[PDB]
DNA sequence: GAAGGGGGGCTATAAAAGGGGGTGGGGGCGCGTTCGTCCTCACTCTCTT
DNA sequence: AAGAGAGTGAGGACGAACGCGCCCCCACCCCCTTTTATAGCCCCCCTTC
C-alpha cells in the first residue's frame, strides 16, 4: 500500500520485519511482519469422551505396534465421526476401533478385521458396521485391500526368509490375476499363497500355523489351496529355488 | 405371605370388581372365594374386618357387608368443580392431575368443560396442579406492562431509599 | 503369538450365548407381580430397586409403574432415597 | 486318537412391527478434613469491705 | 489498708462450611424377531484310517 504505487506488491523484508514498496524502497509498516513467528528458519462430556477415545486409541496400537502416524490418523477420523455424530448410538471403543481399521487402510498397510478385534474388545462384526458406518458419515473410501497388503506382517510373524516373501506375493498376485481364486477373501489366498510357498522351501509351516498370524481357518486356506495347487508351476517365479520340487508340493 | 400377601389381593381384586360396574357390597367370606384365599389364617379375618375394610378410605361398611367407594371418587364433571371448591373455600390446597384421571375416568372431558374454572400448576416433573379458579376479584394488564413492572427493580433499594421518594415527588 | 487375530473373544461369545439363552424379562401380569412384591415385603421393610427388579424378574419400566401405582420412595438420610414397599 | 469331510451356523441387505436392556448425561446427598467461634486458664488492678 | 471478681493475653476442643466424591435416575439408542436370495467364511459334529 505505497501512497505513490497504489495496488504494489510490497516485499516481505526479515531484517527489520517490514513490507516495502517492491520499487520504491519506502518502508510501509515498520517492524510489523513478525519474522521470527513466521519464517520457520471441569472437562466437558465431549471433550472427556474424546479424551479416553484417544487414550483407547493408543492403547490399541501399541498393541500391535503400530506407528504414531496412523494413530494421528486415527484421531482425526474420530474428531470428524464424534463431531458429526451419525454414530452417536455406537460404542466410542466401536467407532474407535473402526476408526483404527480406516487409517490402517488409509495409509496403505490394512490391517485385517480380526487383527483389529485382537486388540480390541469390541467384535469384528460390530466393527465391521461401525466401519461402514463411519464411510457413510465421512463421505469417504479405502481402496480395496490386496494379497500383497499382508505379505510383508505374515510371513515376518511367521519367520520366513524373504525369498519365501517373494515367492508367496507373486504367486497370490498371479492366482488373482489368473483368477484361480474368483470370490474367495484377499487374505485367504494370501494364507494359501504363503502355505504354497512355505512349502517349497526348507522353512515349512503348518496349516495351523499359517492360520493363527494370518486369522483364516485352516480349513479356508486348504480351499484355497486346492484352487492354486493345481497351477502351481505357473504361479511361482520363475527364478525361484525349490527346496521340494513344484511336482512334489503337498496335495491336498 | 403370611398376614401380608393375603389382604392385598382383597384390595385389588375389589378394585378391579368396581370397574365392571357392580356397587353390589360384598361379603368378607364372599371375596376371598374369588380371591383364592379361602385358607387365609382365622385371626387375619377378624383383623381384615375390624381395621383393614374400616380404616381405608376406598371401603364402604353397607348393610353390614362392603363395597366400593365411588362417592368419595370424582366419577362426574359437577364433582370435579365441587371438590376444588371445598378446597378454596377450606384452604386445603391443590390436587395433583394424576390424582383426578384414576379416580375420574376420561377426565379430560371434565378438564376441558370447566374451560379456565381449573388453574393449572405446572411442577417441574410436568405434574399439574389444579386450584379452584375464584372468579370474585380479576385484573390483569398487558405484558409490556407486566415487563416494564418488572423492570421496575424493588429489591435492589432500602427502606431509607424507597419511603424518601415519597417525600421527593410530595406524596 | 500374542493378539493374534480372531473374530470375537471367547469370554465375549459366552457371555452373548448365556444372554441369548436367558433371555429378555418378560411383563407378567399386574396380578402376579403384586403378590411376588407384596409377599417379599415381609423378609424387609425396604428393598432396593435394583435388588427387587432381581427378585421380581420384571421389566425395569413395568416394575417400576408397578410400584409407582402402589409403593413409594423415602428419602433417607443414611445412603439415598430408597423404594419402601408399603404404599402408606 | 489324528485328520478330513458333512452338516449347520454367521454375515450383509432391505423393511416394519413393540419393547427390554445398555449406556451417557446430568442430578442427588453422605462422609473425611479445615477454620473461626466458643470455651478454659496464669499473671496483675479494682469495688467492696 | 486488704478479699473475690475481672481484663487481658493467651492456649485448647468443637460445629458449620467446603469440598469431593459414589451412587442414582432419566433420555437416547440398539437390540431382539421374522422372511428371502446370494457366497464366502467359520464351527460343531461325524466318520475313516
Ligand atoms: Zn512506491
Amino acid at each position: 500500500t505505497c501512497p505513490n504505487h497504489p495496488d504494489a506488491i510490497l516485499v516481505e523484508d526479515y531484517r527489520a520485519g517490514d513490507m516495502i514498496c517492491p520499487e520504491c524502497g519506502l518502508v510501509v509498516g515498520d517492524r510489523v511482519i513478525d519474522v521470527g513467528s513466521e519464517w520457520r528458519t471441569t472437562m466437558s462430556s465431549s471433550d472427556r469422551a474424546m479424551m479416553n477415545a484417544f487414550k483407547e486409541i493408543t492403547t490399541m496400537a501399541d498393541r500391535i505396534n503400530l506407528p504414531r502416524n496412523i494413530v494421528d490418523r486415527t484421531n482425526n477420523l474420530f474428531k470428524q465421526v464424534y463431531e458429526q455424530k451419525s454414530l452417536k448410538g455406537r460404542a466410542n471403543d466401536a467407532i474407535a476401533s473402526a476408526c483404527l481399521y480406516i487409517a490402517c487402510r488409509q495409509e496403505g498397510v490394512p490391517r485385517t478385521f480380526k487383527e483389529i478385534c485382537a486388540v480390541s474388545r469390541i467384535s469384528k462384526k460390530e466393527i465391521g458396521r461401525c466401519f461402514k458406518l463411519i464411510l457413510k458419515a465421512l463421505e469417504t473410501s479405502v481402496d480395496l485391500i490386496t494379497t500383497g497388503d499382508f505379505m510383508s506382517r505374515f510371513c515376518s510373524n511367521l519367520c520366513l526368509p524373504k525369498q519365501v516373501q517373494m515367492a508367496a506375493t507373486h504367486i497370490a498376485r498371479k492366482a488373482v490375476e489368473l483368477d484361480l481364486v474368483p470370490g474367495r477373501s484377499p487374505i485367504s489366498v494370501a494364507a494359501a499363497a504363503i502355505y504354497m510357498a512355505s512349502q517349497a522351501s526348507a522353512e515349512k509351516r503348518t496349516q495351523k500355523e499359517i492360520g493363527d498370524i494370518a486369522g483364516v481357518a485352516d480349513v479356508t486356506i486348504r480351499q484355497s489351496y486346492r484352487l492354486i495347487y493345481p497351477r502351481a508351476p505357473d504361479l511361482f517365479p520363475t527364478d525361484f529355488k525349490f527346496d521340494t520340487p513344484v511336482d512334489k508340493l503337498p496335495q491336498l | 405371605g403370611y398376614k401380608f400377601g393375603v389382604l392385598a389381593k382383597i384390595v385389588n381384586y375389589m378394585k378391579t370388581r368396581h370397574q365392571r360396574g357392580d356397587t353390589h357390597p360384598l361379603t368378607l367370606d364372599e371375596i376371598l372365594d374369588e380371591t383364592q384365599h379361602l385358607d387365609i389364617g382365622l385371626k387375619q379375618k377378624q383383623w381384615l374386618m375390624t381395621e383393614a375394610l374400616v380404616n381405608n378410605p376406598k371401603i364402604e361398611v353397607i348393610d353390614g357387608k362392603y363395597a366400593f367407594k365411588p362417592k368419595y371418587n370424582v366419577r362426574d364433571k359437577k364433582a370435579l368443580l365441587r371438590l376444588l371448591d371445598q378446597h378454596d373455600q377450606r384452604g386445603l390446597g391443590g390436587i395433583l392431575l394424576e390424582d383426578i384421571e384414576e379416580a375420574l375416568p376420561n377426565s379430560q372431558k371434565a378438564v376441558k368443560a370447566l374451560g379456565d374454572q381449573i388453574l393449572f400448576v405446572n411442577r417441574p416433573d410436568k405434574k399439574k396442579i389444579l386450584f379452584f379458579n375464584d372468579k370474585s376479584c380479576q385484573f390483569s394488564v398487558d405484558e409490556e406492562f407486566q415487563k416494564l413492572w418488572r423492570s421496575v427493580t424493588v429489591d435492589s433499594m432500602d427502606e431509607e431509599k424507597i419511603e424518601e421518594y415519597l417525600k421527593r415527588q410530595g406524596i | 503369538t500374542n493378539y493374534k487375530p480372531v473374530a470375537n473373544h471367547q469370554y465375549n461369545i459366552e457371555y452373548e450365548r448365556k444372554k441369548k439363552e436367558d433371555g429378555k424379562r418378560a411383563r407378567a401380569d399386574k396380578q402376579h407381580v403384586l403378590d411376588m412384591l407384596f409377599s417379599a415385603f415381609e423378609k424387609h421393610q425396604y428393598y432396593n430397586l435394583k435388588d427387587l427388579v432381581d427378585i421380581t424378574k420384571q421389566p425395569v419400566v413395568y416394575l417400576k409403574e408397578i410400584l409407582k401405582e402402589i409403593g413409594v420412595q423415602n428419602v433417607k438420610g443414611i445412603h439415598k432415597n430408597t423404594w419402601e414397599l408399603k404404599p402408606e
